[PDB]
């Protein structure tokens, strides 16, 4: 709860509604995002995921489809997610039931 | 908006006397009533008149007999139907999705119903008027700003002045209003595309099958500047159609690029051929980057689609085969393409997305009717927005006309829908029946007639292809199934040339009859040495056919009587009496002519345009020393060996022959050997002068060009 | 006001008059309701009981208390620093070389456009400059705006060149290291 994740509104002159990561505060080339409400994914309970940092970066200006590795480990899966209107990354299960994404602690 | 017509005596008072009270409350209601003399006459009517705006019958009588002939015209024209004993709700309309209010025949009904009918044509009306332009009538009814500019105060200044009067009593009151500014805020903002703005854009977006629309209101020259300044970084190679307008000669110019140029074919007539389908393929690409001079790959091409003579793209080849990442179709000739199926594969935003590329049209809105200026950018594919509407604000007018915007937008209004569509149906088949027309005239009259530049048969309604087996276009090694005749654009051949582009020892240059035609008020399209283009738009009606073609029957006519010059061309004369006194036309045909087949000058014409002077600096590099004042003039004939400052724009045929930065040397000494024939060929005959752009006509008759100073 | 030929006897005494039923109407501190239905229908609720002198007095407050005057005045005395030339700038911009940083992050970074806030209406950074320590009002005087002008429908802020996100933060162009 300490933590959640604001993706910054970029604007500009294009088609999309184009989304940004952190400047710096978010750098690792993959980084690992907890979520506030643990979901079934994939037939096992998944406390975080972790994504290829540059594979987010072209999800969140272009869209399209986004794998992540869950629980970090394993094959790179795909997943039912979106950009909120609160400005935060929700992942849905087959039961469409969401999930905030968090930034780990310090 | 008020001709109401009714169709009807019945034989019974309890029908015509309500007619005749609804006839006379409707009168006093400021209807005009119309009375179709029978049915097909109302129809004939409907069909030639928007202004008949609803049709009162009875239901029994007419309904089965007139409801589908009706809604195939117009589905929202109000028809009020009047009932009888058997008139009722039968299982078989259930399932006609039609616009019907149903109403009886009655004394005193007329002002309740005139309502109702008022109001829901005014419901109507609104439904198919676009909203910003229905705004502007509501301002311009209740707004009460004084103490305002516009300084002339809806036109007021100009009443109390003669000379502004003037201006203002053509124009009138709505004309000078509808000239507003910002501070009618309620209008949106074209700056930040809200609003009706949005909605129009929206509208012309889907409606042209875009992926995003612009509206421009300073032409495809600016479009061009638009998506070129955003598309063409510094130091960049750009491939480019030799074949380019000046406003992309003012672009290369203004950034530093070097440019490859896509080379198009010529037959010996001087029409230009398609660049051939190697001319896109990445081996044939490659190899003139390594030819070229300090050549990168290309980040951004321009074709032009079509070519003027109606040859199209394969545009999926194209699409699929030019490895460029940005590609430019200048489709100033082609802005209806999406409105017929004869063009599907052949035109720039044919299907979905090209993957990896973005692909722009720009078209010149003014073979359609619009006013002029009036362009479209219409992109495929994605642009930064901010960089790209940072690009657009920085060129827009200081004061933007608001019925310029709304005449773009009212153009499709009138386009719009079956109507519009059934408008460009009938010109096409117009078109194939005037070219039959010709064919029968020719027939008719002994001797020498015009003919048609076309196939052998035209059996076919569509773009006719130009295949390799047929001689009639005269183009040497054709691509098949590659180009196509647009029906509606009739070219005509006078006496002159043989099927070959060899030369007649009789002939009548195209010229003479532009100034017969010219005295009669009438234009000619296009017209070449001996060539002549009419075009059969949606005002072409039945008068200006049936006066052109005797007016072209009148001139062969008038031809062979071999009149006085005196005589047939009036205007001429006064302009050297004494020259012209006794001359004939047939006298004046023939000297042109001659001079023509003398100087052979379709050869060196052909000849002219088919090397290149050689580039010794980019047309930016002299520019540099220009911005310096670093020019001088010489004379045309001390040209060969010299840097050349300006573009050399000689007429005919029209095209750039030499650029700032290039040199006539001995491998392109035919170049000045056509521009000292045109000054020796143009110097007889008072009224056929020279005509060269960027060379300076001396008072004493000498020619000068600038070029750079050493 | 502008006295043009335009202006006329009607029209002089229609604002002549008007000005004096400001006065009036003012002074018998109308409901916003009844001198600004226009407003009202922005908001029934939110302006359903204010009257028109409770609406001047909260502004002229927040005016005073910002003491908005004297800030804009230092926002214009200073100019921000000029690392690069617009043209410098927008070269980068050419290739496409651009990012969005949020305002409060702006010190020490190159800005891609100009930043043209109202009030007062004049640019205020341009593409190539950078706000710095010795020209720090600037970004007090912009944050300031932000603030002031978050508290009434219809008095929005408004600063071309940043960009409100949906989530009311607002964003600038800059160039990217």
């Amino acid at each position: 709860d300490k933590t959640a994740l604001t993706v910054i509104r970029l604007g500009g002159i294009f088609s999309r509604r184009q989304q940004y990561q952190l400047p710096v505060n978010v750098t690792a080339s993959t980084l690992t995002l907890l979520l506030q409400k643990p979901l079934k994914l994939h037939d096992m309970e998944v406390v975080h995921i972790s994504f290829e940092r540059s594979a987010l970066e072209q999800w969140l200006s272009k869209g399209g489809e986004i794998r992540g590795k869950l629980n970090g480990i394993g094959f790179a899966q795909k997943l039912n997610l979106e950009v909120d209107s609160a400005q935060h990354l929700v992942v849905r299960d087959v039961s469409l039931q969401g999930s905030t994404l968090a930034l780990p602690g310090s | 908006m008020n001709v109401i017509a009714i169709l009807n005596h019945m034989g019974v008072y309890f029908k015509e006397e309500p007619i005749r009270e609804l006839h006379r409350a409707l009168e006093r209601l400021n209807f005009q009533i119309v009375y179709p003399n029978d049915r097909d006459d109302l129809l004939k009517l409907i069909e030639n008149n928007a202004r008949l705006c609803g049709v009162i019958f009875d239901w029994d009588k007419y309904n089965l007999e007139l409801c589908e002939e009706i809604s195939k015209m117009n589905e929202n024209l109000p028809l009020y139907a009047f009932a009888n004993t058997y008139s009722t709700l039968d299982v078989s309309l259930n399932d006609l999705r039609l616009q019907i209010s149903f109403f009886e025949y009655a004394l005193g009904a007329a002002e309740d119903i005139a309502n109702k009918i008022k109001q829901t044509t005014d419901e109507y009306i609104n439904t198919i008027l676009p909203p910003l332009t229905k705004a502007l009538f509501k301002y311009v009814r209740e707004g009460k700003y004084t103490f305002c500019t516009p300084g002339h105060m809806g036109g007021t200044a100009f009443q109390k002045s003669p000379v502004g009067s003037l201006f203002y009593d053509f124009f009138g009151p709505n004309t000078m209003k509808s000239d507003i500014s910002i501070s009618v805020s309620e209008l949106g903002s074209l700056l930040d595309h809200s609003g009706p703005h949005k909605e129009a854009e929206q509208y012309i977006a889907r409606v042209f099958n875009a992926d995003r629309s612009y509206m421009v209101t300073n032409g495809t020259s600016t479009a061009n500047k638009i998506v070129g300044m955003y598309s063409a970084p510094a130091g960049s190679t750009i491939l480019i159609d030799r074949n380019c307008h000046k406003s992309l000669t003012h672009l290369m110019m203004m950034s530093d690029v070097t440019p490859i140029y896509f080379r198009p074919t010529r037959n010996a007539y001087g029409i230009l051929g398609g660049i051939p389908q190697s001319e896109f393929q990445h081996a044939t690409i490659a190899k003139r980057v390594k030819e070229t001079p300090n050549a990168t790959w290309p980040v951004h091409a321009v074709i032009t689609n079509s070519t003027y003579d109606g040859l199209l793209y394969n545009t999926d080849f194209i699409k699929k085969t030019l490895d460029v990442k940005s590609i430019h179709f200048d489709s100033a000739w082609v802005p209806y393409t999406n409105f017929s199926p004869i063009y599907e594969g052949k035109c720039g935003m044919s299907g979905g997305r090209v993957e990896g590329k973005v692909i722009y049209e720009t078209q010149s809105t003014h073979l359609l009717a619009a006013f002029s200026q009036a362009s479209m950018i219409h992109v495929k594919g994605d642009v930064n927005e901010e960089t790209f509407n940072e690009a657009y604000m920085m060129h827009t007018t200081t004061s933007p006309h608001y019925g310029i915007v709304a005449s773009t937008e009212t153009a499709a209004a009138m386009m719009k829908g079956n109507a519009g569509k059934r408008l460009i149906n009938g010109s096409i088949e117009r078109a194939i029946k005037f070219r039959k027309e010709i064919k029968r005239l020719r027939t008719e009259s002994d001797g020498w007639f015009f003919d048609v530049w076309q196939p052998d048969h035209i059996d076919t309604t569509e773009c006719w292809p130009l295949r390799s087996d047929s001689t009639w276009h005269g183009f040497k090694n054709i691509d098949n199934e590659h180009m196509y005749l647009d029906p509606i654009k009739v070219t005509l051949l006078t006496p002159g040339m043989e099927k070959d582009g060899t030369m007649s020892d009789f002939g009548i240059p195209a010229s003479i009859v532009a100034k017969y035609l010219d005295e009669h008020g009438i234009v000619v399209e296009k017209t070449g040495p001996y060539n002549l283009l009419f075009l059969f738009s949606i005002g072409i009606d039945k008068t200006k056919a049936l006066s052109l073609l005797r007016a072209l029957t009148d001139f062969k006519r008038a031809f062979d009587l071999n009149l006085r010059v005196k005589n047939m061309l009036p205007s001429l004369y006064r302009e050297d009496p004494e020259f012209y006194e006794n001359m004939r036309i047939q006298e004046l045909a023939q000297n042109i002519h001659k001079l023509i087949v003398h100087h052979n000058l379709p050869d060196l014409m052909y000849r002219a345009f088919e090397v290149l002077p050689t580039m010794v600096m980019t047309p930016y590099a002299a520019f540099q020393k220009e911005l310096h004042g670093m020019t001088e003039e010489v004379y045309l004939d001390e040209m060969v060996g010299r840097i050349n400052a300006n573009m050399i724009l000689p007429y005919p045929p029209g095209v750039p022959l030499v650029m700032p930065g290039e040199m006539i040397t001995e491998e392109s000494r035919p170049v000045l050997e056509f521009l000292q024939m045109l000054c020796e060929i143009g110097a007889h005959y008072p009224g056929f002068e020279t005509d060269i752009h960027g060379a300076y006509r001396q008072a004493d008759g000498r020619y000068t060009v600038k070029v750079l100073k050493e």
